[PDB]
RNA sequence: CUUGAGUCUCGUAGAGGGGGGUAGAAUUCCAGGUGUAGCGGUGAAAUGCGUAGAGAUCUGGAGGAAUACCGGUGGCGAAGGCGGCCCCCUGGACGAAGACUGACGCUCAGGUGCGAAAGCGUGGGGAGCAAACAGGAUUAGAUACCCUGGUAGUCCACGCCGUAAACGAUGUCGACUUGGAGGUUGUGCCCUUGAGGCGUGGCUUCCGGAGCUAACGCGUUAAGUCGACCGCCUGGGGAGUAC
């Protein structure tokens, strides 16, 4: 998944970020491991659970502020 | 592993390269940098790594 | 003035491209990269429906070769 | 779901002459022609449980709808019961 | 002290004590714990848990902490006609208005207790939980919506609480 | 009746089978009194991936009414038809018959991104150059 | 009577169910072409496989499950349950306008009907993965741990007792209780201008008052106030067995 779409003006590091967009995930990211059919929809799907520790952090920036241990 | 197969094939009397990646490997760019070091413009990194349609089930591993 | 109703950029800050529809093949390069392939819906935001009508529509359009499938295909 | 010209013939023979849908008679008039529709598909699928529930409900509450005609008119009931040939 | 009720001298009714030590880190602890409840004969919500090194100044804190920020309760000194069916943290009570003539049994410190409370006519056996911290609970959540009438008027007497809130 | 919105692609070279078969189609669809609301056939095109090989195809958009018992019968038709390489066929929910939301596209095609070549001249006698037996 | 509930055509959202049709891609395989020595496995390792030319690679064919992403705090099903894409057949649910009947109600012992998964009889089918079975490795031994081969299974069709961690670890469906805001949808109204606002339903989720709790926690989708009626529990081990 360096990705075949080519970084403008050629050199030898393929510019891996700018390229992908979907690939690896769930197909080629559980790897040597067994494969099931329903158990990515609880596994895999914790897109909202991993966004509000994030907030959170983002808030206590503030807060420490408010506090004034700052 | 690159700079072993690309000294040995300039007695086919090869001169440029172009190349082809497939896998999520080691060596993503560290294979590209030593046929780049053979004295190759390696222009084309054409990613052709084949995602099937979700293929055969690879194994399991350990027991728990 | 009333009644003005969907101009531009009202209801909505990103306009809805499609539900279902995949004949036209404009409206299915609408969220879809220069690899050739679908944008997480977290990073566009993007309404549900629109996209869960589009995840079907896409998967139609491919296996038409309307679009690739697999990176191979590019 | 039922064909929009077998309801509008079922509400011209059953209930009252008023062409409602609503009384007890033309309800299990429309009931069962859904149920008959229903067994249609029943004609095959025979492994297709999750739409027998369905069958169940609709079957259910025409018992019932037959229990309130013949606690209210006998004359309606006798009628309806021998003009839609229900049970045996 | 603050809100506390015409209360006189003290009460210093000493339900336990206890002494508690985790040990794990620079030999065991020292201090004790004291449970204490300060009353008035005339019905109080006084009960006060504190601790301290030695008991003296144990029971000086838990006694402090048993008479500030405590509400009046208004019984007439024996008699009650109002309680609640008691419940705190599990431990569970369920006094009923009832004649001073039949006498008290209570086991333990507790019929001691409740003779100070006001409360000891209108009690029953306990139920739920029947750890000494929370068995005593029959004069707090028991009396917490309340009244004691004397009046010849006790038929008016909801009626004259609506026409205040008029 | 109710609207089934089919579209399918052609082997350039395999086009030329294509003008008997598909007024024996239309026959069948009217046949049941439903109807042809457009009939657009639109011109070769890039395939992203070869189906029955070669990158190239030539799209038609049919624009069907018939009833349900009858396209079940076509939709395997259209499918397992040799000329076709590959078919599809969209709900009744949502669907236009009128003010085409390829029509654009369509003459963009013919305008400008076929080949201009004799592989897809074979393409335009089975393209909009259509040719059926009347009915 | 409507204040409970029921029903007609219409719109709307969705992975509810049964049977049909269909494509490409890696492992895998075969054939030809090209080509030489490891390939595999791991914590490190050896068993396996290979010079009959492996491994990989070009071209073309073969075959069977599967179909990632889109897939999201989404949506759906009676609970567990549901995800390639399409059609045939059809349920259940969400709204909305015209219109009807008018307690036709609630719950549910017994009851008929219905499987996550594997177990399972025959036919069809097999590419990969795998209990056993062999052999390697681990170590005070090693059936556990860790590796390589490898079969029934997995896959379909019909058929046999529906097991369970069968979920809200939360009974059914109904009434009431300060709310805001997120996700997202029917529809009235908005320079619709901020997945936005307001009017009114819809599922869905964070936050917290009244109340309830041992504690976490629940809180207008309750774990509150309750409603009817039902299921179920009454110390542990020994027993989901004995009878």
């Amino acid at each position: 998944p360096v990705i075949k779409v080519r970084e403008n003006e050629p050199f030898d590091v393929a510019l891996r970020r700018f390229k992908r967009s979907c690939e690896k995930a769930g197909v080629l990211a559980e790897v040597r491991r067994r494969e099931f059919y329903e158990k990515p929809t609880t596994e895999r799907k914790r897109a909202k659970a991993s966004a509000v520790k994030r907030h959170a952090k983002k808030l206590a920036r503030e807060n420490a502020r408010r506090t004034r241990l700052y | 592993a690159a700079e072993r197969c690309a000294d040995a094939v300039k007695e086919y009397g090869i001169k440029n390269l172009e190349v082809m990646v497939k896998g999520p490997g080691p060596g993503r760019e560290s294979t590209i940098r030593a046929l780049n070091a053979a004295g190759f413009r390696i222009t084309n990194i054409t990613d052709v790594t084949p995602i099937p349609h979700n293929g055969c089930r690879p194994p399991k591993k350990r027991r728990v | 003035a009333r009644y003005f109703r969907r101009r531009k950029f009202c209801r909505f800050t990103a306009e809805g491209v499609q539900e279902i529809d995949y004949k036209d093949i404009a409206t299915l390069k609408n969220y879809i990269t220069e690899s050739g392939k679908i944008v997480p819906s977290r990073i566009t935001g993007t309404r549900a429906k629109y996209q869960r009508q589009l995840a079907r529509a896409i998967k139609r359009a491919r296996y038409l070769s309307l679009l690739p499938y697999t990176d191979r295909h590019q | 779901s039922l064909s929009t010209e077998a309801t509008a013939k079922i509400v011209s023979e059953f209930g009252r002459d008023a062409n409602d849908t609503g009384s007890t008679e033309v309800q299990v008039a429309l009931l069962t022609a859904q149920i008959n529709h229903l067994q249609g598909h029943f004609a095959e699928h025979k492994k297709d449980h999750h739409s027998r529930r369905g069958l169940l409900r609709m079957v259910s509450q025409r018992r019932k709808l037959l229990d309130y005609l013949k606690r209210k008119d006998v004359a309606r009931y006798t009628r309806l019961i021998e003009r839609l040939g229900l049970r045996r | 002290a603050h809100i506390e009720k015409q209360a006189g001298e003290l009460q210093e009714k000493l339900i336990a004590v206890n002494r508690v030590s985790k040990t794990v880190k620079g030999g065991r602890i020292f201090s004790f714990t004291a449970l204490t409840v300060v009353g008035d004969g005339n019905g109080r919500v006084g009960f006060g848990y504190g601790k301290a090194r030695e008991v003296p100044a144990a029971i000086q804190k838990a006694m402090e902490k048993a008479r500030r920020n405590m509400i009046n309760v208004a019984l007439n000194n024996g008699t009650l006609q109002h309680p609640v069916k008691g419940v705190h943290t599990g431990s569970r009570v369920f006094m009923q208005p009832a004649s001073e003539g039949t006498g008290i049994i209570a086991g333990g410190a507790m019929r001691a207790v409740l003779e100070v409370a006001g409360v000891h006519n209108v009690l029953a056996k306990a139920y739920g939980s029947t750890n000494p911290i929370n068995v005593v609970r029959a004069t707090i959540d028991g009396l917490e919506n309340m009244n004691s009438p004397e009046m010849v008027a006790a038929k008016r007497g909801k009626s004259v609480e609506e026409i205040l809130g008029k | 009746m109710r609207h089934y919105e089919i579209v399918f692609m052609v082997h350039p070279d395999q086009s030329e089978q294509v003008p008997g078969m598909i007024e024996r189609y239309t026959a069948a669809i009217t046949g049941a009194e439903g109807k042809i609301h457009r009939l657009e056939d639109w011109g070769r095109r890039q395939l992203a991936y070869p189906i029955n090989k070669l990158h190239k195809a030539h799209y038609v958009l049919m624009n069907v009414e018939a009833p349900q018992e009858v396209i079940d019968e076509l939709e395997t038709t259209f499918r397992f038809n040799d000329a076709v390489i590959r078919s599809m066929v969209m709900r009744t929910k949502h669907a236009v018959t009128e003010a085409s939301p390829m029509v654009k596209a369509k003459d963009e095609r013919r305008e400008r991104r076929d080949d201009f070549a004799n592989e897809t001249a074979d393409d335009a006698e089975a393209g909009d150059s259509e040719e059926e037996e009347e009915e």
